[PDB]
């Protein structure tokens, strides 16, 4: 389940 | 001076005289109006039911609008009617990035968080290229004269050509924990810039190197020390650093709070901090205006962005004042609050709920 | 779903470049004028100028050049067309037969570079080794030359200086060497490198860069035997070369800047320079040798010689005659001799071309047509009969005209510039009346102050009875004549706004009303406003203005006294303005053209349709009732449609363009009416001069012509390789789309004279159709002009 605010996904 | 008065300009016009920018004038007052009216928001009907909206992109003239979502698909639609034409589909993941080719034709790349770069071709035509460790890719850009590709994966950079299957060249990055995050180029393929992570011990932080692309030379980013411009800052996407359609400024996020600062990149100056502002940890996203003298800051958690004109050249907390307020015509968020290429159509940004919407300016 | 039809009526007139050379053969001289898109060629006789061959070229001239390769007898010819194009002709003499030869063609275009406000600059180098293209801004081109670039192939590059005024090539050098002014936020200088063919970089620079005044515009490159630059500026005459710096500064140069130039001898010692006043100026240099060595220059002049028109192509002939070439006037042949004459002028005139010029505005009267032309000291009304040009000159610059049949006289708002210590400079036909009236409203050093009157003209013979100046600091801009209400006299209706030189757009404007009844003109309403009037036209029996972004549709009462009625603040400087008898009228100058209806039910505006994707205007016109017409400044038309479709929130505000063009010239104005099997008829003017016709064919005829343009361009011969499409096809700075819809006009009445022979290569299959039978379908067409 990826985050859907750019704050808080990793990468 | 070069005439100000709009009714000495058009009779100029009238005869041919073509002295000096009146064209550059009449946008310019263009500009300046569309200040005193007011916006309203026409929403767009996607296919499918988007939850989120992360980027935005334009065509390579002025007449198309991209759009990525979390359902893992990309949508493009038009920006004079406000219809979506086509629906790309494919992806595994969500993707990051789009960077529509800028010369030739609707030639749209992307990327995705497993490692895949499509190169879509809108009319019929994909190819696909993997990385080897699963890893995400951060960002592209591509090459206005030459036939080069340049893929921001882990701390590498490749410098692929779509015309085999296979890249030609890697360059490294010393340590392991510096990846690269940004690698946009310039309006006219002269420079570069790149921005990898400083190496410290606290949150991270970023640095913006201005490299030089004269005779496609590769970069050696291994050297931490040279053709440094702003040291600290903080990125999150391709969004969270804009340069100007003339390519005389730039803006950045440095830290201590946050503080919005914008450089010149003039050959006599280029380092200045020039205006300055102070906002609270909650700016997501900045863009500049087409003639660069109006710069929107989009603000995340009612208000959408807020828009300053620069007005002091060269420091005080004085320069650039609110002079707009825009607002969701009714728990929602922005990720985009990009400009329309032309000078002076309106505004357009995503939504966190999955919604995307052109503003156009109306008066009373 | 619409068709129509764009004929030629006058070819242009204004002349943007001459040069002058050994073309034709190696024993005479060749005299080369491109006025817009024509080729005129000229041997130079003792008696005068006689024409031998004119030709057409597709697309505007933009640049021409004129060499001479190493190991030849004729010299070549260099056209680059404003779309981007290239081409080296020749000429040949097939015993009684003379056409043009290509050489060399290609296209040089990039897709990235902005183009420079300063014009497309072509230099050649003097020995005939490089050519230089300066197109857009920090980008150079170089074009070898070595008898195997059969296409044109060309290699960028890279400048740091953004701001470049003037390039030009230097003369004796062992290598290519440019020299240049460029300029940044500290004042401008002058730099030179060194092209390098074998490399592609700039390599040295023979020396080192210098300061120049504010306002160097101009670089002259000086023959061999002296070597070095000239620089002229404004009140500066400056001279660089090596280790050398001579400098003057004439008085007599102060009043006007320098625009043009052209060598005299072959040696370097005579110059000829001019201005935006006439004022045919000639510059003079001083040899003297130094024992055993070169020549050292000792001093430089500058004297007057007289005044002309405004000058935009000079040259020099031979024996003493001199051609000047113009675009806001005539151009002149004067000849130079060694005495004085009365006044003390050394200048005389011995012919007088005719040019239509810069066409302001026109009108229709019986056909007949009363047109504006020129601007500052030359230019006039012009009587284009039924093709006769009559010349009523008045020495201002003409805005607008209008016409009433109770009266028999014209109106023309004109302009005089005078500066002040305000006494004017020369006797013009604003001042020089039998009747004046300064208008009292009591209601609200070293300068140019322009000053503005309404002068009427009686037509019988063209007089100048009354004038009317205005207020200070007061243009004119619109101005009708027509019944009000219900009052039984025609009355004269001028639109104002004061202009401040200082900030901005302006904020008041006037409505005055005139009548010229018996002896002079009075009057009875002002109703002063808040903004510009840019135009205004007469509604079914009530005033409509655009009064700076904003509509308004004024009343009359019994008593003369304005007051409006609605309000449409929508737009965003709509300037232009016009109506079709019915509650239709349009919109301009920030977008595309929009429609608004009128309700008589209940005063208001009701907005039907505003079209999308931005075009700057420049004239809007409509057809019969839905097709409209509109001319965007990039140099182009389209057609709009009503988009007749059933949606209720998509359709009927959407105008679909049904039509797009590209006729290359500036349209600044349209008109009704016909000098002379279509329906309808509308005139236009352009900036450099040219009248042409829109018609209209119904359903059928545009399937037989259509199908006739594309078998045509396989049998003509293009002078430079030009299909012809890519010439007549919406070029904008970004979008590029093929033209559907106006035919291709002269390129269809040019069928009438290829020879026999040709005849049966088209039409060789659609009866089945003759040369006979279809020879007479072009007779036809060739009537509406």
């Amino acid at each position: 389940c990826t985050p859907t605010d750019v704050r808080d996904v990793d990468i | 001076v070069p005439e100000k008065n709009a009714v000495r300009i058009l009779w100029g016009r009238e005869r041919g005289a073509r002295a000096m920018g009146a064209q550059r004038l009449l946008q310019e007052l263009v500009e300046d109006k569309t200040r005193w009216m007011k916006w309203e928001g026409k929403r767009v009907e996607l296919p499918d039911s988007p939850r989120s909206t992360f980027l935005l992109a334009f065509s390579p003239d002025r007449t198309l609008l991209a759009s990525t979502h979390v359902n893992h698909n990309i949508y493009i639609t038009e920006v004079k009617t406000g219809k979506c034409v086509h629906s790309l589909i494919g992806h595994r993941r969500t993707p990051w990035c789009v960077t529509f080719h800028p010369t030739i034709s609707g030639l749209i790349a992307s990327g995705c968080l497993d490692g895949e770069v499509r190169i879509w071709d809108l009319h019929g035509g994909s190819e696909s290229w993997f990385t080897d460790s699963n890893n995400a890719i951060a960002s592209l850009a591509f090459h206005p004269t030459a036939q080069l590709l340049l893929i921001a994966t882990a701390n590498e950079i490749h410098f692929w050509d779509w015309s085999r299957r296979e890249p030609f060249a890697v360059v490294k990055t010393a340590s392991e924990m510096e990846r690269v995050r940004l690698v946009r180029f310039d309006p006219l393929g002269h420079y570069l810039l790149t921005a990898i992570v400083n190496p410290s011990n606290a949150n991270t932080t970023y640095r913006l190197q201005w490299w030089d692309f004269t005779k496609f030379d590769l970069p050696e980013i291994s050297n931490a020390s040279v053709n440094v411009l702003v040291q600290n800052c903080k990125i999150y996407n391709d969004a969270s650093c804009d340069i100007s359609a003339d390519g005389q400024l730039l803006a950045a996020f440095i830290p201590s709070e946050g503080i919005l600062a914008v450089y010149s990149l003039a050959p006599h100056n280029l380092g200045e901090m020039l205006y300055t502002k102070r906002f609270g940890p909650n700016a997501i996203s900045v863009s500049l205006s087409p003639m660069g003298r109006y710069v929107m800051v989009g603000l995340a958690s009612h208000m959408v962005a807020q828009v300053f004109r620069l007005q002091q050249a060269h420091g005080g907390e004085t320069s650039m004042r609110r002079v707009f307020n825009v607002l969701y015509p009714m728990h929602v968020s922005i990720n985009s609050a990009r400009w329309l290429p032309e000078p002076g159509l309106g505004l357009a940004y995503g939504t966190n709920k999955g919604d995307l919407v052109i503003c156009r300016p109306e008066a009373l | 779903m619409s068709y129509n039809y764009v004929v030629t009526a006058q070819k242009p007139t204004a002349v943007n470049g001459c040069v002058t050379g050994h073309f034709t053969s190696a024993e005479d001289l060749n005299l080369l004028i491109a006025k817009n898109t024509r080729l005129e060629i000229y041997v130079v006789t003792a008696e005068g100028l006689r024409p031998v061959k004119e030709v057409g070229m597709y697309g505007k001239i933009a640049v021409m050049e004129l060499f001479r390769p190493k190991g030849e007898s004729k010299d070549l010819l260099f056209i680059l067309t404003a779309k981007y194009n290239a081409c080296i002709l020749e000429y040949k003499q097939s015993g009684e037969s003379i056409d043009i030869i290509t050489r060399a063609h290609g296209n040089v275009q990039d897709r990235i570079g902005r183009p420079s406000e300063t014009g497309i600059i072509g230099i050649i180098d003097p020995e005939c080794r490089m050519i230089g293209l300066r197109l857009y801004d920090g980008l150079f081109k170089v074009i070898p030359l070595d008898r195997d670039n059969k296409e044109l192939k060309a290699f960028n590059i890279r400048l740091e200086e953004l701001h470049v005024i003037d390039v030009k090539f230097l003369y004796g050098c062992q290598a290519p060497t440019i020299c240049f002014v460029y300029q940044d936020p500290q004042g401008r200088h002058v730099k030179t490198y060194e092209v390098s063919l074998r490399e592609k970089e700039f390599n040295k620079g023979p020396w080192k860069q210098e300061n120049v005044e504010a306002e160097a515009s101009m670089v002259i490159a000086v023959p061999e035997p002296f070597g070095g630059a000239i620089i002229i500026g404004q009140e500066s005459i400056t001279y660089h070369n090596g280790d050398k710096y001579l400098a003057i500064a004439p008085p007599i140069i102060k009043q006007s800047t320098i625009v043009c130039h052209n060598r005299v001898d072959p040696n370097g010692s005579r110059y000829l320079l001019g201005d935006m006043e006439g004022r045919l100026f000639m510059l003079l240099l001083e040899k003297e040798e130094q024992m055993d060595g070169t020549v050292t220059l000792k001093d430089l002049r500058v004297e007057l010689l007289g005044e002309t028109s405004i000058a935009e192509c000079l040259t020099y002939l031979d024996n003493g005659v001199v051609f000047v070439g113009s675009r806001l006037g005539d151009s002149q042949l004067v000849k130079l001799n060694v005495d004085s004459n009365e006044q003390g002028s050394y200048v005389v005139a011995m012919e007088t071309f005719t040019n239509l010029g810069p066409i302001v505005d026109m009108c229709v009267v019986d056909g007949q047509l009363v047109t504006c032309s020129g601007a500052f000291k030359e230019g006039s009304l012009r009587i284009i009969r039924n093709l006769h040009i009559r010349t009523v000159p008045l020495y201002e610059s003409p805005r607008k005209i209008c016409y009433q049949e109770v009266s028999q006289c014209f109106g023309v708002l004109s302009s005089r510039i005078e500066v002040q210590d305000t006494t004017a400079l020369r006797p013009s036909a604003s001042t020089q009346a039998l009747s004046s009236s300064v208008s009292s409203s009591k209601l609200f050093f070293g300068e140019e102050v322009e000053v503005h009157n309404l002068l009427i003209i009686d037509q019988h013979t063209f007089e100048v009875l009354h004038a009317h100046q205005f207020l200070q600091n007061e243009y004119a801009l619109s101005l009708v004549s027509c019944k009000l209400g219900k009052d039984p006299n025609t009355y004269f209706i001028v639109g104002t706004a004061m202009v401040y030189p200082e900030e901005a757009e302006p904020k008041q404007g006037r409505i005055v009303v005139f009548q010229y009844s018996d002896g002079k003109l009075q009057t009875v309403a002002e109703k002063e406003v808040k903004g510009a009037v840019y135009s205004m036209v007469e509604f079914n029996g009530k005033l409509l203005a655009s009064i700076n972004s904003t509509v308004r549709l004024y009343e009359w009462t019994t008593e003369k006294e304005l007051r409006t009625e609605c309000n449409h603040y929508n737009n965003i400087m709509a300037l232009y303005l016009k109506t079709k008898g019915d509650f239709i009228l349009v919109g301009d100058l920030m977008r595309s053209v929009l429609l608004l209806a009128y309700k008589p039910m209940e005063g208001n505006f009701e907005e039907i349709a505003r079209d999308f994707n931005p075009n700057w205007m420049s004239a809007v016109e409509i057809l019969d009732d839905d097709n409209f017409l509109g001319a965007e400044n990039a140099f182009n038309l389209f057609v709009c449609q009503k988009d007749s479709a059933a949606t209720t929130d998509e359709e009927r505000q959407h105008l679909q363009e049904v039509g797009l063009f590209h006729l290359g010239e500036f349209v600044n104005v349209f008109c009704h009416g016909s000098l002379v099997p279509t329906q309808g008829s509308v005139l236009f003017g352009t900036v450099n001069g040219m009248i042409g016709l829109v018609t209209s064919l119904s359903e059928s005829w545009y399937n037989l012509l259509l199908d006739m343009q594309n078998r045509l361009n396989k049998v003509i011969k293009s002078v430079g390789k030009i299909e012809h499409s890519f010439w007549r096809s919406f070029h904008t700075e970004r979008k590029t789309e093929p033209a559907t819809g106006f035919i291709d006009g002269d390129l269809i009445e040019s069928f009438l004279d290829i020879s026999r022979p040709k005849m049966q290569e088209v039409v060789a299959n659609l009866r089945e159709a003759t040369a006979d039978d279809l020879i007479k379908v072009v007779e036809e067409l060739t009537r509406i002009h």
